């Protein structure tokens, strides 16, 4: 349905794509301080709210998109 | 007379036409096209967006005006030709046999909704309306209330092509008195709506005869129709029926560049709330209003253009119900074939340009941090985006000076995308102590983008004190 | 009975220094109005669609290239101020009077005390001298046991402009990127979509010890006011090198005449390895994406030379530096600086504001109708056509074929145009099997089916046989 | 909320505006041959499967957004 970065851990440099499931629609890949997330997510999700409650990060910035691999961590300022 | 009674079905069945092209008008075609740019005139931004589209309108129903009532009235005769389609349809002449009329109005009675003329002419027919009518208000007039079966419609203002292809090929003469800028609406100044209304109270029907002869004189021979243009390339129709009421055409346009306006527009026209402090009361409050009234008699016209949302309604309720007894025009007519009595369709077909617009008003966030211990800021918002494509997106972002070590006496001023979301700020403030090292003086999140928004805070490291002002 | 003691007066001078860290070594860019742009051009087919919008690119970075033009100055405890030098990495030395200085390298091996080395007043080449001797060492002690794979990290960037562009790579990024020749007109106008990335392969790096205290670095009777003056203050904070990265540097321009997006994903999915196929899906781009890699190093290595290749001439590039064939060098890559005051890493900030450009498009497709059955049909044909309004609201407007329920007798033949943006395209036949009021007899009913550049359904037969067949194309 | 024409059987003319319940997120216009319908929707049943399944219709047009009161009778071309 949906190909995208998913690494269960935060890691610097995320790899390992796979085959979202159908519960997943849309892709996060997230910088909060120091760590940096990239799963499968939902987009009715794709708010700071969600995001900070879900990764137990209390500052963060994220991105949310809906195309295949395209939650790389080039897509956030750094 | 008789077999000479042969113009019917033999050389008005043998007629060779194919019903849905003879009456379709086409217009040179443009390949696809998208552009944009914006402005950044007055604080605002703009952007002005211009697509290649079509329309395609097939009708009916087609308009009664001045240059063509003079031929328009049940009964009579016209060629299926560019006359027609230019809503200026051209009489068939001829030894015309007398045709029966019926008319809707409640009540009547078996034959008393019915009339015969026996020469049918523009001045025959009006006269034996007429008297239908100058009696059902007489058996009828106070038993019966007749509202008007309301009907109209909308189009944006986008080109003389289009707008001809929507309302007729004569639109351009009817939208004189309309002073449609164009101009202002291609250069997203401006946004337009034209609406043409129609409030029915009754209509006069033809009961078709029992053979296309009947319709002529007899001894009238095929030869006779070859000879007054009537044949396989201008087949003759009909006027089947006619609305009579009252009609006109309204022309709504601001200076607005709100994507809700059309929407507003066609609420206003079905009357609905549109309540005090909404957005759809703020764009109506501001939409010029400007209608021209037209029928039979010979439209009008207006004055200068002056009027507002209630201008319309008035007219509405002037025009909705009886009038002063009056017919009070012709203001549509239907055609059909000689052939099958079929109801012939007109079909318009151009492309065109389409301009949209659509503008967004930045914001300022200042920060006076005039108190005493370290002041830290946290503020993020997110930008909703989409690609092109049409993929949405979504991408967060975060203050520059995001929670750095401020001190005494510190402002700034933040500016702020007109399309950003989701705004969030908190304020924290270092107490020299354990438990609550930081204490929270400020954190308010769905922030809205407004014009200015100024957050002072002051105070002790024990008692910070804050407040907060907008401004639009 | 003397002197040392006023070791304290210096240590009180370089910790009392008052400079905003960030601020300090921050730059800017040119600034640009907001403006959004739009237009489109018809290739043959291919509707192609060039939008241009000002963003703003900002950096923040640590981690500072080394060049020809600064290596020079470039080397484990040299000593520069955080001034404009830096931020366009041409840094310039503070002569003074220095103490010996204790490097570290960090390759595998070794036991407590053998892999630092002792520098009796550090200099560029005191301090180069000595790491070719510790290296020197090791690839002797070990060389033929450790194998060491280098650490890689890469940086990317669309190309968009040579201001973005050296906020993202440095300063000097021009002059270091024309060996690349990239064409800016040929991005914004949508001829070409282009990619820029900085490969660093990190097989070790040389480390300076903590100093204990900021004073010395300098001699034992050094007196403050000897920075002071020479602009050491707090307008000019004292940096030093705290490491510098040694291995293997290159840059590489991806670049492709593809209006497609999926690009950058496409690009940087082949950098971190991944199955850049099942044979399709990202496949495409790939095998018609130019790669041309300049390599930095010191002996005029090259150029490349004219620049070209593919992502496979990449990655033989990627995999000819992953170790060391303990005999390569030893050639400085990158360098960080930490702060005199309080050795805390110093970084570097870098914006500037750029109008982007993006290309996306579609090629229209065609559907041809064959009937040449027995028997009266009928076609039932609809599709959706997105679209988002000018702000970003999104709709759908759902179509059906002009010639949809009519009657289709003896040979009827048609092609239908379609633009390549329409969705779930539907189709079907039905044909009259009985009288007119009994259900008509559906065949080919199809949906959500996929927009081809050519699609025919042809049917034949008799009512009570029909047959109906499908051929699809490239 | 969002607003919506909302008439719970075909109609020429729907002029009864209602506030859409929260889980409507679309507004529907529809022609069905000569029926219209008028309705407060889901995008994710903005689909000709969706649409002719739950209006009982199998030839039909229909249009959908996220704009007060925008699913007005004009905006399908026909």
């Amino acid at each position: 349905m949906l190909q995208c970065y998913n690494c269960p851990n935060p890691t610097a440099d995320c790899k390992t794509a796979v085959n979202c499931s159908s519960d997943f629609d849309a892709c996060l890949i997230t910088k909060a301080g120091l760590q940096v997330y990239n799963k499968c997510w939902k987009f009715e999700h794709c708010n700071f709210n969600d995001v900070t409650t879900r990764l137990r990060e209390n500052e963060l910035t994220y991105y949310c998109c809906k195309k295949d691999l395209c939650n790389f961590n080039e897509q956030l300022e750094n | 007379c008789a077999a000479k009674k042969d113009s019917l079905n033999n050389y008005l069945w043998d007629l060779q036409y194919d019903k849905t092209n003879i009456l379709a008008r086409h217009g040179e075609t443009i390949e696809n096209k998208f552009s944009s740019d914006s402005f950044n005139k007055n604080g605002e931004f703009v952007v002005v967006e211009h697509q290649k589209k079509n329309i395609t309108n097939t009708t009916s129903n087609l308009s009664v005006t001045s240059a063509n009532d003079d031929r328009v009235y049940p009964g009579a005769l016209f060629r299926a030709d560019k006359n027609l389609m230019d809503n200026m349809p051209s009489l068939i002449s001829a030894n015309r046999a007398p045709i029966t009329l019926s008319v809707d109005l409640p009540g009547f009675h078996g034959g008393e909704s019915a009339v015969t003329v026996q020469r049918p002419t523009k001045s025959s027919v009006t006269s034996a309306v007429n008297g239908l009518v100058s009696k059902w208000n007489a058996q009828y007039g106070a038993s019966h209330h007749v509202a008007a079966r309301m009907q109209y419609d909308s189009a944006s203002a986008q080109s003389m092509n289009q707008l001809k292809a929507k309302f007729g090929a004569d639109f351009a003469k009817i939208g004189v008195p309309l002073k449609i800028d164009f101009d202002a609406v291609h250069k997203g100044e401006k946004q337009t709506q034209i609406v043409n209304f129609k409030q029915t109270y009754y209509t006069v029907s033809v009961d078709a005869p029992d053979s296309p002869a009947d319709f002529f004189a007899p001894c009238t021979t095929p030869d006779s129709l070859k000879n007054r243009g009537v044949d396989n390339k201008r087949p003759p129709v009909y006027v089947s029926n006619v609305a009579y009421g009252r009609s006109m055409y309204v022309k709504f346009d601001t200076t607005s560049k709100s994507t809700d306006f059309q929407a507003a527009v066609e609420a206003a026209i079905k009357g609905v709330e549109i309540k005090p402090n909404t957005e759809f009361h703020r764009i109506l409050q501001n939409t010029s209003v400007c209608a021209v009234i037209l029928g039979g008699s010979a439209n009008g016209a207006a004055k200068v253009c002056t009027g507002n949302i209630d201008t319309l309604k008035a007219l509405i309720q002037e025009g909705a119900n009886l009038s002063t007894s009056s017919p009070a025009v012709p203001i549509a007519y239907t055609t059909s074939f000689v052939k099958d009595n079929e109801v012939a369709t007109l079909q318009s077909n151009s492309d065109y340009i389409e301009t949209k617009v659509s503008s967004y008003r930045n914001g300022y966030l200042t920060l006076d941090h005039r108190g005493a211990y370290v002041a830290r800021y946290y503020i993020y918002w997110d930008e909703y985006g989409t690609e092109i494509d049409g993929t949405p997106y979504v991408r967060s972002r975060a203050w520059e000076g995001n929670g750095k070590y401020r001190t005494a006496h510190f402002n700034t001023t933040i500016q702020f995308k007109g399309n950003v979301r989701n705004l969030r700020i908190k304020l924290v403030e270092k107490t020299g102590l354990v438990w609550e090292p930081w204490r929270t003086v400020y954190d308010r999140s769905d922030l809205p983008l407004v014009r200015q928004r100024t957050i002072s805070n002051w105070g002790t490291t024990l008692w910070p004190r804050v407040a907060e002002t907008v401004k639009n």
